[PDB]
RNA sequence: CCCUAUAACUUAAUCUCACAUAGC
RNA sequence: GCUAUGUGAGAUUAAGUUAU
């Protein structure tokens, strides 16, 4: 269950490298820090939480089209 | 092996075995011994060119569709989370409400989430507080695609083709 | 109350008797002791005085003590003759002396006043023997002297150099008062030549006021030539003036610290007489000379001593001093700004010597040394004032700021899937996944390198530096060295990185093809001759770990590597192809290896268990002056080859090279404090040596500090007597006693070496008695010597031998039975292969079809975890197997399906049987 | 005697034919070995003249009147590098992490450093796009991205 | 466009050496 | 003296893995 986050993570960290997140340095680093905090962490009750800032990221850009998912 | 002529010719010659067709069995099998070490020689090479061009092929195949692929993969595994709070906004990003900043993980904080239609609207908010990401959110304003403060009491059933339809909320979590 | 107000004198002052009654009262205190019986550095039970606490008007106990000495008659008229020579120096303490009746008989006092609690022995060893919840004296001092209050020790980890760098500024509080002591001991010193006495000083004669006493083994001569022994005192000393900063009121105008700074001329770099005069003021009855530039010493014994001095006046002097020295040289009537020698921290002026002022042309290696030199790009470069880090920032050649990234690893789902498939990975399982690529922002590798504020200028123990780096020399005279010809040169990879600025056009094959044997025979001639400093280049490392810090590598440059190649490679090799020796680099664990690492290693102790121990911060943190010991070490194999100054123009090549070398950092300059940089070509070896150091310097503090009269054997007891002798009262190698030492250290105490990594099976019998080192000795060396703070939950200890060590290079040991016999095979940690399965740096990788390469080196690496007791270890293995063969499978299905004609795939099916893989770790080859 | 006739040319054919292969794979070896040092002494031209402009150009972005006056001035001609651009260099580049570091180094378009006044020329952010000095302030900091980089001129 | 050093092992492909076999 | 077939050893190159 802990595993399945933390590949998750891995793989959208990799789709926002991707996708030029990196080009600000502001949003990359806020994408680091919660990248590196779901591989650390100790329980999955609070990296889901990270999970969803995470994710956030890339829904709050349109590169990506989710309509076709 | 089978395919040979060599092999028919070196097995005559010794089926017919004494000692005067002794070398030439000797000679054809110094023949055949060099024409089957050409051949393996031959499939040697030719299984080497095979994985060589396999190997390049499919590693461009890899570095063409990367970007797709991990596209697809990604939402194969965040569909295989089962988790509420991300499918609340894989949804809601689906039927058009995506926010506009990181969602906070502390409490009272600003969140900047957009709704682009009245149902999306309704669906989410009901009183002051609206749900989004599995957490209850404080209301501090909406404000317009046009640039104007909008309260809670303003937008309805029937005036919502009235508003511009872009309607972004300043949330604050609770 | 008699005894009370006799004590009080002539002076008037307030008492409090701390002993009961007229009896005496034991302290424990730490002597400096030598005699004939006994010798040390360890506290003892002092029985000879009683002392009185002192009270101010307002009633509350100060730091005066009245200490009376009741002693043997025959002591009295002779201390009492001594101090009446020597009773108008300032230097010494007030003596009063009478004799007052205790029972019916008169007993004569000293009674000495005016005195503080604690000596600078106590100091010294407080110090130098820390050990924390062992660490009352240190807070009584730092507490009595306004350093810090009580509730600063409150606070976790507040000796800590690394978790709280505020305890430097607590710790040099303490320097003003150590630079007083200083001047009072010269002044003692004087006073006792001209009133020819001699005699031995040592730290528990004088407390922290810094006045003097205690005349008892001083004898009188011919007045104007008396000679003081300080060679114990100045030595044991030397840790605590730079970890206290002694020296700092030396930068201010008259030594003062109201004063401000000095401000010296920028232009000027030489500060020979300044060095002179630091050293005739604080060092003066030092009997061994002193060269302030290293390039007259007379040896490498010289070279240390010498430097020893330096790092320690280094201090008082600017920092844009040091570094490349350039010069206005003409080529082609056009001038340029080339580097014609350098000003070390630690070797003093450094002059190349083949320098021209005009130059018609310039040589393929003239162009290769100007190329690779860093005063022509820091002298068109900007001015560059860097905020985000502490370290000296020079020159910015771009006009932007690069911020370079880490990317995340790439994910294999494949083999996840397939694992999870297997029954890996579920909840409680004694597997985890904890080992990722951890991707870094883009000021990941500024803040690596503000790291290096961990490395600070740390003065040895010089007399024990000394002593230590000959028994070190002797665990390396197996081996054969010298300077070997460019075309016996074996480089490993011709395709790497060439360094800066020669990345720019091409890769090292580029140089070793343009350059003939002539012409490399050529450049290490010229480096024998001049410092050529170069420029190393930071990159940050994209591979998998557990711990979410980056990770940079140091790149040298092509000049640097390769004459260090030509002057290092003839040893290094030796050092490979040896066996059974301390140092195990190039030692297999496969085919047996670890077995015999783990037989030898053992060897014949009596009582034996097992250590490791470890080093926080292992390269940042490295002192300048054990860097320049391992290359000196790694130097003496040189004797025939090389004359004393190639060795010394080689040693300020490495220098300028590798230790204190401009590191470019994202288009910018920076110098560095010091350390061990990992793009060296020595740099696994220079580890090795360092380690080996550090373990003997806590092998000789575990020995001196123990009570020499509670060593039952008689042995030991000499050997701690000759052991003292040898440190610092002869001043000459004592051959035999280094053999003898060395012997006692293979039999009791059997190291096994690889870089900074180490494990020792030791008698355990003498660790519980003191006489071989422990753990706490190695963390009271790595306080005072590495300034680190090695913590007890990264070193382990193991009683049972039939477990091997805990971990050695990341690999656990087991006990398992091959065949008819038990041999000792290592396993890696399951997370650790699973992770390099599950995340890959590439995305060519994410494929196993093309990469069934891959996970047969994984599957060799994870075949002894068949034989742990936990099935989920045991199980890693099995998933590997049939990964393989599912690899191969799919192999014959993609390549049968889109070209018609079938693979024959021969000799493929040995991958997914484990005979293959036991093959691995049985002893035939 | 004709069969030792071609037994005695076979054996010269043999010879000639050894000498042959010998001599074929000679002039393979010869011509791909002078296809290497051909090469590597085009590449040896190619790094000197890389090296040789390099320099060239190194040697005229460096302002010489400002540096000659200090070389000149010392007692040898012999002078520290750290210096150099400490005294001679025309722009000067601060990395500043935060506002608290930046109200304390550079506030103001001058400031003062290493015994010298700086014009403030230009400051650009971390993803190196031009921020307006009235933009750097205490209730704007945490939309910057920090750090930045200030370009200035010698005063 | 950047990607260090050293050591060990695995796989592949060549080139020499030794041995056994058969012809001149 | 030569030619061809296999079996082992050493060297060179390429790719990969681990350790420090
Ligand atoms: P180890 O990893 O615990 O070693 C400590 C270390 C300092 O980083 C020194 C060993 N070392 C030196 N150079 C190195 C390098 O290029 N790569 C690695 N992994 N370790 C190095
Ligand atoms: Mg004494
Ligand atoms: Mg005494
Ligand atoms: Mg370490
Ligand atoms: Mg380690
Ligand atoms: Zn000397
Ligand atoms: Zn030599």
């Amino acid at each position: 269950k802990m595993s399945d986050v933390k590949c998750t993570s891995v793989v959208l960290l990799s789709v926002l490298q991707q996708l030029r997140v990196e080009s600000s340095s502001k949003l990359w680093a806020q994408c680091v820090q919660l990248h590196n905090d779901i591989l650390l962490a100790k329980d999955t009750t609070e990296a889901f939480e990270k999970m969803v800032s995470l994710l956030s990221v890339l829904l709050s850009m349109q590169g990506a089209v989710d309509i076709n998912k | 092996f089978s395919s040979l002529p060599s092999y028919a010719a070196f097995a005559t010659a010794q089926e017919a075995y004494l000692k005067k067709l002794k070398k030439s069995l000797n000679v054809a099998k110094s023949e055949f011994d060099r024409d089957a070490a050409m051949q393996r020689k031959l499939e040697k090479m030719a299984d080497q060119a095979m994985t060589q061009m396999y190997k390049q092929a499919r590693s461009e195949d890899k570095r063409a569709k990367v970007t797709s692929a991990m596209q697809t993969m990604l939402f194969t595994m965040l569909r295989k989370l089962d988790n509420d709070a991300l499918n609340n906004i894989i949804n809601n990003a689906r039927d058009g409400c995506v926010p506009l900043n990181i969602i906070p993980l502390t409490t009272a904080a600003k969140l900047m989430v957009v709704i682009p239609d009245y149902n999306t609207y309704k669906n989410t908010c009901d009183g002051t507080t609206f749900t989004y990401a599995s957490a209850l959110w404080e209301i501090q304003q909406v404000v317009d695609a046009d640039s104007k403060i909008v309260q809670l009491s303003e937008i309805s059933m029937d005036n919502s083709p009235n508003l511009a339809w872009p309607l972004i909320v300043t949330a604050l979590r609770a | 109350q008699s005894f009370l107000n006799r004590v009080c004198g002539v002076s008037a002052a307030r008492l409090t008797p701390c002993g009961t009654g007229t009896s005496t009262d034991v302290v424990y205190r730490a002597f400096d002791i030598y005699n004939d019986k006994v010798a040390g550095f360890a506290k003892f039970l002092k029985t000879n005085c009683c002392r009185f606490q002192e009270k101010d008007e307002d009633d509350n106990l100060i730091d005066s003590y009245f200490v009376v000495k009741r002693h043997t008659f025959s002591n009295y008229q002779h201390e009492e003759t001594i101090y009446n020579l020597l009773k108008d120096c300032p230097a010494v303490a007030k003596h009063d002396f009478f004799k007052f009746r205790i029972d019916g008989d008169m007993v004569p006092h000293i009674s000495r006043q005016r005195l503080t609690k604690y000596t600078m022995a106590d100091l010294v060893y407080a110090l130098r023997h820390f050990d924390e919840g062992n660490c009352d004296t240190l807070k009584e001092i730092l507490v009595t002297y306004n350093c810090c209050d009580d509730d600063y020790f409150n606070k976790k980890d507040w000796y800590d150099f690394v978790e709280n760098p505020d305890i430097l500024r607590v710790y040099a509080n303490l320097g003003e008062r150590v630079r007083q002591a200083l001047l009072k001991t010269v002044q003692f010193c004087d006073a006792m030549r001209n009133a020819g006495i001699v005699g031995v000083l040592t730290l528990d004669n004088q407390d922290l006021n810094g006045n003097w006493y205690d005349f008892g083994d001083f004898i009188q001569t011919t007045p104007g030539s008396g000679v003081p022994v300080v060679d114990s005192y100045y030595s044991l000393l030397m840790p605590i003036l730079t970890l206290t900063r002694a020296l700092t009121a030396e930068s201010h105008v008259d030594t003062d610290l109201t004063k401000p700074y000095i401000k010296w001329d920028l232009l000027k770099y030489d500060f020979t007489e300044e060095r002179l005069k630091l050293f005739d003021r604080y060092f003066k009855y030092w009997d061994q000379t002193y060269h302030p530039n290293c390039v007259n010493c007379l040896d490498d014994r010289c070279i240390l001593h010498c430097a020893n001095f330096n790092v320690l006046f280094s201090t008082v002097f600017p920092p844009t001093s040091f570094g490349p020295l350039v010069r206005k040289i003409f080529v082609d009537g056009v001038p340029f700004v080339v580097s014609t020698g350098y000003h070390f921290r630690e070797l003093g002026v450094v002059h190349n010597q083949d320098v021209n002022l005009h130059s018609s042309r310039l040589s393929f290696k003239e162009l290769l040394v100007y190329a690779a030199d860093p005063a022509m790009h820091a002298a068109s470069g900007n001015l560059l004032l860097d905020k985000r880090t502490t370290c000296f920032s020079v020159a910015a050649l771009t006009n932007n700021v690069a911020f370079q990234t880490v990317k995340p690893g790439n994910f294999n789902k494949d083999f996840y899937d397939f694992a999870v498939s297997k029954g890996f990975f579920k909840e409680g399982s004694s597997v985890e996944l904890k080992h990722f690529f951890f991707a870094q922002d883009g000021n990941a590798a500024i803040s690596d390198y503000d790291y290096y504020r961990y490395n600070l200028p740390t003065m040895c123990d010089i007399r024990q530096l000394l002593f230590v780096v000959e028994v070190v020399d002797k665990y390396f005279d197996c081996y054969d060295g010298g300077c070997i010809n460019a075309n016996q040169v074996i480089v490993n990879n011709l395709d790497k990185s060439a360094g800066f600025p020669f990345n720019k056009w091409g890769k090292a094959r580029l140089y070793y093809d343009s350059m003939s044997y002539e012409d490399q025979d050529a450049l290490f001639a010229y480096t024998k001759r001049n410092v050529i400093p170069t420029i190393t280049q930071m990159n940050l490392k994209y591979a998998i770990s557990a711990k979410n810090r980056a990770r940079t590598v140091a790149g040298v440059s092509i000049c640097s590597t390769m004459t260090n190649r030509q002057f290092h490679q003839k040893l290094l090799k030796s050092i490979a192809a040896t066996r059974g020796a301390t140092v195990v680099i190039g030692t297999s664990k496969f085919y047996g290896g670890w077995h015999n690492m783990l037989k030898t290693v053992y060897s014949d102790v009596e009582n034996p268990h097992l250590m490791g121990w470890d080093y926080p911060k292992c390269d940042r943190a490295m002192p300048n002056m054990l860097r320049i010991m391992a290359s000196l070490v790694l130097a003496r194999k040189h004797t025939t080859c090389c004359s004393l100054s190639h060795r010394f123009y080689r040693l300020a090549n490495e220098c300028a090279q590798v230790l204190s070398e401009m590191v470019m950092c994202g288009g910018s300059l920076y110098v560095k404090p010091g350390g061990t940089s990992s793009g060296d070509a020595t740099t696994a070896y220079a580890n090795s040596v360092f380690n080996i150091c550090q373990a003997v310097t806590a092998n000789v503090n575990a020995l001196l500090s123990t009570d020499g009269n509670k060593i039952a054997d008689k042995y030991v007891r000499n050997l701690q007597h000759r052991l003292y002798e040898c440190l610092y009262r002869n001043r000459d190698v004592d051959t035999d006693f280094v053999n003898e030492f060395y012997a006692y250290l293979r039999k009791h105490f059997s190291m096994m070496i690889l870089s900074d990594d180490a494990v020792v099976c030791f008698n355990s019998t003498y660790a519980s008695q003191g006489l071989v080192a422990s753990i706490k000795n190695f963390k009271s060396v790595l306080y005072y010597q590495n300034n680190v703070f090695m913590s007890e939950a990264k070193c382990w200890t193991e009683t049972d031998l039939t477990k091997g060590p805990h971990e050695f290079c990341s690999q656990h040991t087991m006990l398992v039975k091959q065949g008819d016999d038990y041999v000792y095979l290592p396993y890696p940690d399951p997370s650790r292969i699973l992770g390099a399965g599950c995340f890959v740096d590439d995305i060519v990788k994410t494929d196993g079809t093309l990469m069934i390469e891959r996970f047969v080196s994984l599957a060799i690496d994870a075949y002894p975890l068949t034989k742990h007791p936990n099935q989920e270890y045991a199980d890693v293995f099995h998933l590997y197997l049939q990964y393989i063969r599912k690899l191969h499978d799919e192999l014959t299905g993609h390549m049968l399906d889109m070209y018609s004609v079938m693979l024959t795939n021969d000799n493929t099916s040995r991958y997914w049987e484990p005979e293959f893989y036991e093959a691995m770790y049985t002893p035939h080859t």
